[PDB]
């Protein structure tokens, strides 16, 4: 049989070792035990031709090579009379008739072979059936039969192009080790890399150590030669250590790999050892070939194919994928994104296999180094192209690594990659967009992704497929309807190709090719190609040789580009009458046959009149032709020349030449192959073909071009037999002429002069434009710069450069010492630099126009030939001036000068009437810039008429003579002979004011052929004054003659405005920035988009500078607009770190980029808001909000943040509330913008009657009554104490007068000094004047800070001096703020502690916090500099940083400013050691409420005491009953009562404490001491004299004892004693009678 | 007369709403073909 090995076009597969051919064992038990009931585990399959008979295989019906055994008996499922076949990427066995089905289906068992290299054990399973047991499909994973035999490999790749199963192992390596566990020997191995342990000789690749005995033996040196085997991955090593053998057998080792779907990199496994060839099998997921997910998606809604075939980067790819960058912020959070389409990666070190999109970051990249490390790995190539809205193609991967989505459940990363379609084909990377809740977006720009017609399966014999990219061409345009006459060396043969011929067409089979070749026999057609110099077609004829082929000749077809539909041209003929075959062998080619492209379409004639149409190809706006049609909607033709259009949705095809769009249907008309007719009395016509519709009469387009004098736009001529002819006339169709020279000189421009350029080539030229930078020198031998890095003796003329990532200097073309004057332009060709993508040689081309000496050039677009374009406007290339100053600046209000309205490149042909047969070429004071268009007007003329009759002069230039101040002020002497034949044409120009950013031409008015014409230009350029007061960035205040100058910050360095996390805005004041293009003040993030051009006309409005830029980038809005920006400056009366230009809002009305800023440069007025009140200076400096505003709230309503209040500065700007700059008070409405309800007017005024301080604001808005603009609002102030420095509140509302009320403790007047610094209390009845502690500035220092404190005394003293009115100052850091105002001193007594609290209030602000409330560490370093306060840099709001170094940790949360000001609290402690001690440092609760201690006697001292008392003027004297030493004792109920009045204890008992009034000596209970004499209060009742004694024992819930005594009048001193005592009141009574009581 | 998509759409999109993030639920069907204004580019940005 031996029909069981299949070979494909280049490779072979064999099923040889899988099949048990006559070896007589158990066959494949092709079963896993999941469901079996009759246990029909048969499936005994030999592959080629065998059944082997043993237990459950004996009695198999053979001659089938397939067993179906059971309990019920034995069957045949399949025979082998077929051969194995090829499915998609598999081998398939279609097996034959085994035994019959129930319905006689003749059972067929399919077997699929999927290869899995490193499979010794392979048992297939019946996965699927037909559900009815007569069609058995098997899946087999074998080692066998997917590849040819072995091939040796590169550095660590098995890279083979033909077999195409090209593995790689390079991520398996590890610089640490791999540790293997046997009992007494480990095995130490790193694949493709050196052994990395010290016990081993490090020359090795692997070595085993005896872990019982620590003995090293070399198991071979490292190796890189990868050796694919047939089904195996063999890797083997070098010689190493011999044992004992006389052959000195060195220990070699052999490594094998088995594929696994989900193992990963795995562990190496000691297999065995047989004779010192060491064995290591391995399970690595890398050793396994993946399947390409099929990437062709059809169309659900219409019929249009797609194609994502050629984008998958298959090979050559060690990090050679599609890669996409992200620059953003600085040397942290940079990412480089790796991604591949429709298949997993060419494996990258340390990402994955079965991943598609690796995130991969930079580390130590600086200086051409260290591409990668790996951070996060996501994606699985699962779905394929899920199509979208007819051009855009969504594409999703899933099953990435874990992440979080705003505290949701943990899900995967998810690549989306949008593929919008475009026409710019080669070398377009994805462009990185987003990293937003674990949906990493991308955005592709271009493939040939979008346009694939289904082709409706047209199968015409004239139509052949092209499977290179996907194309079918059509030679139906060779339906040549009057025949052709072929050349012939025997005789002229006659020929058409398909479907045409009448002249030889009266035969059987209807011949289109069989003609006489005499002075004949029919030939049919069948055809083919191989796309390799080869597009052919046979011609099968009827009079065949018997059992042979008839007369059937071939026509090879290759492609020319610049020729007609063509001419068959007769390659050699040869008649052979001996053999029955006879072939004419005629071979021609035409242009119209091959792959359409951008055709580079400079083309010429035999008559030597060269042409170019590439003056029209550069049109970003696609061309349009005008039409004529019926009462319905008019049609629309799009049209381009030599270059296709951008993806108009709904006209498909490959080269969209001309897309006819009506409202209803979209007709593709043409493709791109150019051949203009050049032999005629007429001119060019270029042709577009292959409409491929219209009843086998296919569409075509041929737009016809004749030369006009002016610019134009095409039109619709007619339409016939569903082709078109247009008409189009412009300048370009005139026969162009150019001349050639040498050594940067040229000659003879039709003017007889020379052209020197070597002054421009004197020094280097750097064009620092965009992502690239070009070092190049004019007239070659470029030597300077950082690119002379080459060895070969060839000269460097131009070489480009990059920034850090793979910064390359590939050299452009070499010096060839040439330029050419080409139609008014000077240009050089610099050919032959090093290689581009495929084959392309970098050429550079440098242009020149002649202009007013502006010698800074700029690069234009990149061509398809990898070339670079450049452009200068120098002052060299224009010889023949007739120039005047053309002005009268002698008197003002005169339209003094007309300099900027001259022109030298080309010239004004006026806005003439509709239907001008004439062309009025005129410029203001220059004599006709030479247009290169046609037979020109002689350049001595300045006013000229072309169109219809000859170039005729109408006058020569002369310096401006006026007739009036206003009008008729240029005049042209000496035009040609008038009908009088006396005088010459004397023509005058007038000018008139308008405002027009692009004005019109001088509008042609009058015509009297006798020597007189007038022209009047409605201009923008007539009325102004050239002495605008400075016209540099300095302005003068009209009010008080103050000068505002700003040129101290006019850098080219620029600035940074933040609009995102990852995007900056560049900004430079009254000058052009260096980052973005020239003529740009400010530019955006990734591509440099202009916002407005740099002007220096700095105006001034209302204590604010309003610098204006205009005329920036095209805006997307419904009306055609540009961006503009108003950098509005505010007085900042200090210098802080936050003085950088914050982008404040965008306005969507007319595309306006608003911009706040600050400086101290801009305030004329010294800002003071502090006024006098007799002897008292009052101030409102600390009540300025410094970082934002304050908010006066929503009032008198509900369900609404209504007012913004800022006292004597203007308010600090805040992203996204466009309250226009320099506003004190701002109303936020519920609709439309906020409103300027006043600006800051002047100093606080008083009210001399009430003494409550006003302050006023005037406005620049009208009232709601239109009453004499001057919108007013004024604020009051109210003295009232408390901690909070208070808010504004709106109280009273007039129609245009708002009144804000205010509560604040600042305007409270300082009284006469105080009453005293003394804790005067009603309760203890004796004060503590701390006037003693008013000494001087203390210095308490604890933790990382010091302090400076002072009681009843401010100390802006020895250290800083600026702690103005600061009673408690932080002298640590630099300029530490104040804590509590000395006027705001609130001395306090704490009852239970019996200690004095000193409280201060309303200092400066408590330091700010993050939004999250995790407070900041404010002495920190950003970018090397240190800062204290929340900086604005590279984010759009204020932010602190919550680590000591933002360069190290990257923790920050936005600076949400508190309204809680700082404060302090001091405690004093009774200590007998010293009267005055030391303050101490207790706590910083979020670092503002800092509290202080003391160690004093000054607050305690009851020592000098008067216990005498008077009530109702009834005096006493009690100095007699005191006992200064000892006390009278009485001990009843075991309690010893030692007491005397207004004393200490004196010679008292044991264990009763210091300054004791009563100490009871108890029997079983504890000694307690109760009562004190400093809070002692004596009073006389009608009868009794009473006294109290507090601070005893703890009675109950914060209750103490008190000995309230009874003093009844008696004659002699007695003794008191104890009456009763309870637990609720804890009161003691004493019944004393004494002589000295009354 | 002219539009914005390619490199000029990947930045304007992250300009007009900046730091909120956004979607394609989509943009590229309008601003590649028809001339969008800077109203539509707001409403295809993620509401907070
Ligand atoms: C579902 C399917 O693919 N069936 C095919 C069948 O149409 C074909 O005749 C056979 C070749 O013998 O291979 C199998
Ligand atoms: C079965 C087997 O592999 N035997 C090996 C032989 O191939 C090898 O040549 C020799 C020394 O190199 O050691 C033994
Ligand atoms: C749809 C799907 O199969 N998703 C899988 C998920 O079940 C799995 O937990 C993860 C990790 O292997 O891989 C992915
Ligand atoms: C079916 C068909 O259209 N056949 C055309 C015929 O109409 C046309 O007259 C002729 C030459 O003009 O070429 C063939
Ligand atoms: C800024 C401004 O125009 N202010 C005007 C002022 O000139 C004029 O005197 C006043 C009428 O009393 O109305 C207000
Ligand atoms: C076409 O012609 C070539 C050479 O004469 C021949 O090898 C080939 O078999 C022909 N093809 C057909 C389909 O007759
Ligand atoms: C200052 O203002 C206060 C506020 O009423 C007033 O009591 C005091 O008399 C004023 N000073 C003088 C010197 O009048």
């Amino acid at each position: 049989a031996l029909l069981c090995g299949v070979s494909d076009g280049k490779q072979r597969f064999d099923l040889s070792a899988l099949a048990r051919h006559s070896e007589l064992e158990q066959n494949w038990e092709a079963v896993d035990g999941s469901q079996r009931e009759a246990e029909k585990k048969h499936f005994f399959i030999n592959i080629c031709h065998r059944v082997l008979q043993t237990g459950q295989a004996r009695g198999c019906p053979e001659d089938a090579a397939v067993c179906a055994v059971d309990k019920n008996g034995s069957k045949n499922l399949g025979r082998f009379i077929s051969s194995p076949t090829r499915e998609k990427g598999n081998i398939q066995l279609s097996y034959s008739d085994g035994d019959e089905c129930g319905g006689g289906q003749k059972i067929i068992t399919n077997i699929t072979l999927m290869c899995k290299p490193g499979d010794l054990e392979s048992a297939p399973v019946l996965t699927t059936s037909r559900a009815d047991g007569c069609f058995y499909e098997f899946e087999w994973r074998t080692a066998a039969a997917c590849v040819l035999s072995r091939t040796e490999g590169d550095n660590c790749t098995v890279f083979d192009s033909q077999a195409g199963f090209s593995f790689d192992l390079t991520p398996l390596t590890k610089k640490d080790a791999y540790k293997v566990e046997t009992d007494k020997y480990e095995f130490h191995i790193n694949v493709c890399g050196p052994v990395s342990v010290g016990a081993c000789p490090p020359d090795s690749g692997a070595c085993q150590v005896s872990r019982s005995d620590r003995k090293s033996w070399n198991l071979g040196r490292s190796n890189a030669k990868l050796s694919y085997y047939d089904g195996m991955i063999q890797l083997t090593y070098r010689d190493g250590t011999p044992y004992n053998n006389e052959k000195r057998t060195p220990r070699a080792t052999l490594i094998t790999f088995l594929c696994d779907r989900d193992a990963g990199v795995g562990f190496p496994e000691y297999q065995e050892e047989d004779n010192s060839t060491y064995n290591f099998r391995w399970y690595t997921s890398y050793a396994c070939p993946e399947e390409p997910l099929e990437c062709i998606v059809t169309d659900p809604v219409t019929l249009d194919q797609y194609d994502l075939s050629r984008l998958a980067k298959s090979e050559g790819g060690p990090g050679g994928n599609w890669y996409s960058l992200d620059n953003g912020g600085a040397r942290s959070t940079w990412r480089k994104y790796y991604i591949n389409v429709c298949r997993p990666l060419n494996p990258v070190p340390g990402c994955d296999r079965y991943a598609s999109a690796c995130q991969m970051k930079y580390q130590g990249e600086q200086g051409s180094y260290s591409e990668t490390v790996s951070i996060s790995n996501l994606g699985v190539a699962k779905t394929g192209p899920m199509v979208e809205d007819s051009g855009s193609l969504l594409l999703e991967y899933v099953n990435g690594s874990a992440c979080t989505t705003s505290d949701q459940r943990r899900t995967t990363y998810t690549t989306r990659i949008h593929l919008v379609c475009s026409t710019g084909s080669l070398y377009t990377h994805p462009i990185f967009s987003l990293n937003w809740e674990c949906v990493v977006s991308f955005l592709w720009n271009t493939a040939a992704a979008c346009p694939i017609r289904i082709t409706t399966d047209i199968d015409q014999v004239c139509s052949i497929k092209d499977p290179n990219s996907g194309y079918v061409f059509d030679l139906n345009p060779l339906n040549n309807s009057r025949g052709y006459v072929v050349l012939g060396i025997g005789k002229t043969f006659l020929f058409n190709v398909c479907g045409d011929m009448p002249a030889c067409g009266t035969l059987d089979g209807k011949p289109a090719s069989g003609c006489e070749a005499e002075v004949l026999v029919g030939l049919e057609k069948s055809l083919q190609l191989s796309t390799e110099g080869f597009i052919t077609l046979n011609y099968t004829g009827l009079p065949s040789h018997p059992n042979g082929r008839a007369d059937a000749f071939i026509i090879r077809f290759v492609c020319n580009d610049d020729v007609y539909p063509g001419t068959p041209k007769f390659l050699h003929q040869d008649i052979d009458s001996s053999l029955g075959i006879r072939d004419t062998f005629f071979e021609f080619e035409t242009a119209l046959a091959c792959v359409p492209s951008p055709v580079d379409c400079q083309v010429t004639d035999p008559a030597g009149n060269e042409y170019d149409l590439s003056g029209l190809s550069k049109a970003r706006k696609p061309w349009t032709a005008v039409d004529t049609f019926d009462e319905g909607k008019k049609r629309t033709f799009y049209l381009s020349v030599c270059t296709p259009l951008p993806y108009i949705p709904g006209c498909h095809g490959t080269a969209v030449g001309c897309c006819l769009v009506t409202e209803d249907s979209k007709l593709n008309l043409g493709v791109v192959q150019i051949s203009p007719q050049v032999g005629a009395n007429g001119s060019l016509s270029l042709v577009y073909v292959n409409g491929d519709k219209c009843k086998n009469q296919r569409f075509s387009t041929r737009i016809n071009l004749e030369c006009a004098h002016t610019t134009g736009s095409p039109t619709f001529q007619l339409q016939n037999d569903c082709e078109y002819v247009f008409l189009w006339r412009t300048v370009e169709a005139c026969p162009v002429v150019r001349a050639e020279g040498d050594y940067c000189e040229v000659r003879d421009p039709r003017h007889g002069n020379l052209y020197n350029l070597i002054p421009l080539g004197l020094n280097d030229t750097v064009v620092r434009a965009g992502e690239y930078t070009y070092y190049f020198r004019v007239c070659g031998e470029l030597t300077s710069g950082v690119c002379p890095t080459s060895d070969k003796s060839k000269v460097i003329s131009s070489c480009q450069e990059k920034r850090g990532p793979q910064g390359f200097q590939k050299v452009a073309g070499l010096f060839n010492q040439k330029l050419t004057y080409e139609n008014g332009v000077l240009k050089m060709n610099y050919t032959g630099g090093d290689t581009c993508h495929k084959v392309y040689q970098r050429s550079t081309t440098i242009f020149f126009y002649c202009d007013r000496s502006t010698q800074a050039p700029v690069f234009l677009q990149e061509t398809s030939d990898c070339s670079y374009l450049f452009e200068w406007r120098t002052q060299y290339a224009c010889p023949p001036y007739d120039l005047t100053e053309c002005s009268f600046k002698n008197e003002a209000g005169e339209t003094y000068d007309l300099s900027s309205l001259s022109r030298y490149s080309d010239n004004w042909e006026a806005v003439t009437g509709t239907g001008s047969t004439e062309h009025y070429l005129i410029n203001v004071c220059k004599s006709l810039s030479p247009q290169a268009g046609s037979d020109p007007c002689p350049p001595e003329a300045a006013v000229c008429l072309l169109g219809g009759p000859k170039p005729v002069n109408l006058g020569r230039v002369r310096d401006s003579p006026q007739w009036s101040q206003g009008l008729t002020l240029l005049k042209y002497v000496d035009g040609d002979l008038c009908p009088d034949q006396i005088r010459k044409k004397s023509t005058t120009i007038r000018f008139t004011c308008s405002e027009s950013h692009v004005n019109s031409r001088p509008m042609f008015i009058s015509a009297v052929e006798d020597c007189e014409y007038t022209f009047s230009w409605p201009t923008a350029a007539a009325c102004a004054v050239k002495s605008n007061v400075h016209d540099d960035c300095q302005v003068t205040n009209p009010a008080t003659g103050h000068l505002f100058d700003l040129s101290s910050l006019s850098g080219r360095a620029g600035f940074t405005a933040a609009y995102s996390e990852k995007g900056l805005v560049y900004l430079s004041v009254c000058g052009d920035n260096e980052n973005c293009a020239n003529g740009v003040g400010a530019c955006f993030g990734q591509t440099r988009i202009s916002v407005g051009k740099a002007s220096k006309r700095l105006t001034y409005v209302d204590q604010v500078l309003q610098l204006v830029y205009e005329g920036g980038s095209p805006c997307p809005s419904k009306t055609g607009l540009s961006y503009k920006s108003v950098i509005s400056f505010v007085c900042r009366p200090e210098v802080g770190p936050t003085n950088r230009p914050m982008l404040i809002s965008l306005d969507k009305r007319t595309c306006t980029l608003f911009f706040s800023w600050h400086t101290p440069l801009a305030c004329e007025q010294t800002t003071e808001c502090s006024v006098r009140n007799g002897s008292s200076l009052i101030d409102l400096s600390p009540l300025i909000h410094r970082t934002g505003g304050y908010e006066a709230y929503d009032e008198s309503e509900d369900d609404g943040p209504d007012f913004y209040i800022n006292i004597c500065q203007p308010l600090n700007p805040m992203h996204g509330l466009a309250c226009p700059a320099g506003t004190a008070v701002c109303k936020v409405p519920v609709d439309g913008p906020p409103i300027d309800i006043g600006r800051v007017a002047g100093p606080p005024i008083l009210n001399p009657i009430a003494n409550e301080v006003y302050l006023n604001f005037e406005s620049s808005t009208p009232c709601l009554a239109d009453r004499h603009f001057n919108y007013t609002s004024l604020i009051t102030f109210h003295c009232k104490r408390g901690v909070s420095m208070g808010t504004p509140k709106l109280l009273r509302t007039s129609v245009c007068d708002f009144v804000f009320e205010w509560e604040t403790p600042l305007v409270c007047p300082d009284e006469v000094k105080t009453d005293g610094c003394s804790l005067t209390d009603e309760q203890l009845y004796y004060s503590f004047n701390l006037s003693s502690l008013s000494k001087s500035t203390f210095k308490v220092t604890r933790g990382p800070h010091t302090y400076s404190v002072g009681v009843c005394t401010a100390a802006a003293g020895l250290d800083e001096g600026g702690c103005k009115d600061g009673a408690v100052c932080l002298l640590s850091g630099s300029k530490g703020a104040s804590f509590g105002r000395l006027a705001s001193m609130k001395l306090d007594y704490r009852h239970q502690d019996e200690a004095v609290i000193l409280s201060y209030a309303n200092g400066d602000t408590c330091p700010p916090e993050t939004e999250d409330g995790e407070p900041c560490v404010f002495p920190f370093v950003f970018n090397g500099k240190s800062y204290e306060e929340c900086v604005v840099e590279s984010r759009a709001r204020l932010w602190c940083a919550t680590t000591a170094n933002y360069d190290r940790d990257h923790e920050w949360g936005f600076c949400k400013h508190s309204t809680s000001h700082r404060t302090s609290v001091i405690i004093f402690k009774c200590d007998e050691d010293a009267d005055v001690g030391r303050p101490q440092v207790f706590s910083e609760v979020r670092g503002c409420e800092v509290t202080f201690e003391w160690k004093t006697k000054v607050v305690c001292p009851p020592k000098k005491m008067e216990c005498k008392f008077v009530q109702k003027h009834r005096t006493y004297d009690l100095r007699l009953l005191s006992s200064l030493t000892g006390s009278w004792s009485f001990v009843h109920n075991g309690a010893s009562y030692y007491i005397n009045l207004c004393q200490k204890i004196y010679k008292g008992p044991q264990d009763c404490s210091e300054r004791a009034s009563v100490c009871k000596k108890s029997t079983s209970g504890e000694v307690q001491v109760l009562g004190l004499v400093h809070t002692q209060k004596l009073d006389v009742v009608d009868d009794r004299v009473i006294v109290t004694y507090s601070k005893g024992h703890y009675c109950g819930d914060n209750k103490t004892a008190s000995a309230v005594i009874e003093l009844t009048c008696a004659k002699t001193v007695g003794r008191p004693s104890f009456t009763r005592f309870d637990v609720d009141s804890c009161t003691y009574h004493f019944s004393w009678d004494s002589r000295a009581a009354c | 007369s002219e539009t914005l998509c390619g490199g000029e759409l990947v930045d304007t999109l992250q300009f007009v709403c900046g730091d909120r993030g956004f979607y394609f639920s989509g943009i590229v069907e309008e601003c590649c073909f028809r001339s969008c204004d800077l109203a539509l580019l707001e409403t295809y940005c993620a509401t907070p």
